[PDB]
């Protein structure tokens, strides 16, 4: 039964409260420990769980002791609204169930439903399905041609893209778009894009075709393997570029430098 | 959502191909996996692939359209950006994915590709010096590869 410090609850969907970090004993979601309204963020990404020491965790975890959230009326509260005129404190998945902002830029500011930032306000063309009627659950663009997107489908697309990659998709805006999107609270991590960070991703794309296709390969480590001089080094054909080999399994000779395979001859 | 977001734009964009087909091109789903399609794109006119029918293969991820989807040929040719494994250096596939773009828009980028090789962020190094240096060659012998792989 592993559980959230600071908003204790279930790991639940990292879509939504971010990756379930788990180290030196302690257990918090990632969302819960950006977002929360006091804890000090005091080291490397190396040191501690992404800058934040665990001493600073429990003492916040400590604090938030004395917090009702109120939404579900219990102890733990570990942010609070961010307007100057309320005082309410919550649970992050307790702040979404009623339907409150979390911005992921600066100060991390949060805010409540009464207080939220808002935007002056057919089918989101990400997911191609007619727009959601709330109009908190869809947002705009200021880029160009006003576009409206589901909240949810921008999410993703935020998450999987990432900060590098995100963007308008249909204009390409890299500046305004992403600060629009990140005030009304959207999630863009500073990390490299999801189909570059697949495992083994683009590892067949380029990978030199480097393999020795000899009649019998004269070398122990075999036809994978290769150094930088020598006989054992790596030749490849003149116009094909993917066939090659030791350069001792065709028997050749350094006074030549032009090698076309079988099969270009 | 998610999985079925997928599937739902996935039909939506086979429809739209099946409507307003790209030129020279026809795709389809395998069978009952629709996450798998198999393509084919006929060697543009005026090109030394005129004749040939090349074969592409497309899977889709579960995140579609939030990632690009894999493209590959399986049919051998003779091209800067495409390796023997049948590998595509194409940056709509890779680093200017938006989930805005359709697979028709991805078919087509291959098709100008074939007509228009990018030497200078080559694939395969020997092929795109032969491109830049003698071009005859390079056209010689792509049309004996389309004609001794693709036809
Ligand atoms: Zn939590
Ligand atoms: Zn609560
Ligand atoms: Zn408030
Ligand atoms: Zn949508
Ligand atoms: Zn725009
Ligand atoms: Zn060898
Ligand atoms: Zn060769």
């Amino acid at each position: 039964s592993p559980v959230c410090l600071l908003c204790l609850q279930e790991p639940g969907d990292p879509e939504k409260l971010g990756e379930f970090l788990q180290k030196d004993n302690l257990c918090v979601h990632y969302f819960c420990l950006i977002l929360s309204s006091r804890l000090p963020q005091k080291g490397q990404p190396n040191r501690g769980l992404h800058g934040f020491m665990p001493e600073d965790i429990k003492r916040e975890a400590v604090r938030a002791s004395k917090k009702i959230c109120f939404v579900c009326k219990k102890k733990g509260a570990a942010i609070r609204c961010q307007n100057d005129q309320c005082v309410q404190n919550f649970h992050l998945p307790c702040g979404q169930e009623r339907g409150c902002l979390s911005q992921f830029f600066g100060e991390y500011k949060s805010y409540c439903r009464k207080h939220r930032p808002t935007q002056n306000i057919e089918s989101c063309v990400l997911c191609c399905e007619n727009l959601s009627r709330t109009s908190v659950e869809n947002i705009q663009s200021p880029c160009c041609s006003q576009a409206i997107y589901h909240r949810k489908c921008i999410q993703k697309y935020a998450h999987t893209s990432a900060k590098h990659f995100f963007k308008c998709p249909q204009c390409n805006n890299r500046e305004e778009f992403p600060q629009e999107m990140l005030r009304m609270g959207i999630h863009i991590p500073d990390r490299d894009a999801a189909w570059e960070l697949e495992p083994g991703a683009f590892s067949e794309l380029y990978q030199r075709y480097r393999h020795c296709d000899a009649p019998i390969c004269l070398y122990e480590q075999g036809r994978d393997s290769f150094e930088d001089e020598g006989r054992w080094r790596l030749i490849l054909c003149a116009t094909c570029g993917s066939h090659g080999t030791h350069r001792d399994c065709s028997s050749l000779r350094p006074n030549s430098k032009k090698w076309e395979c079988n099969e270009c001859l | 959502g998610g999985i079925l977001m997928a599937l739902k734009r996935i039909h939506k964009e086979l429809n739209d191909l099946a409507r307003d087909p790209p030129a020279q091109c026809r795709a389809g789903p395998v069978g009952d996996d629709m996450f798998h399609w198999q393509a084919t794109i006929m060697g543009p006119n005026d090109s030394p692939y005129q004749g040939g029918v090349f074969f592409l293969t497309i899977h889709f991820p579960t995140d579609y359209p939030f990632k690009p989807p894999k493209v590959a040929f399986t049919t051998r040719i003779y091209h800067p950006n495409i390796n023997s494994n049948g590998s595509i250096k194409l940056d709509i596939l890779r680093s200017q994915w938006s989930p805005a773009l359709t697979i028709s828009k991805v078919l087509l980028s291959i098709c100008s590709l074939l007509c228009d090789p990018n030497p200078d962020d080559p694939l395969v190094p020997e092929i795109a010096r032969i491109y830049k240096t003698d071009r005859e060659k390079y056209n010689r012998i792509a049309r004996e590869w389309t004609q001794k792989y693709a036809m």
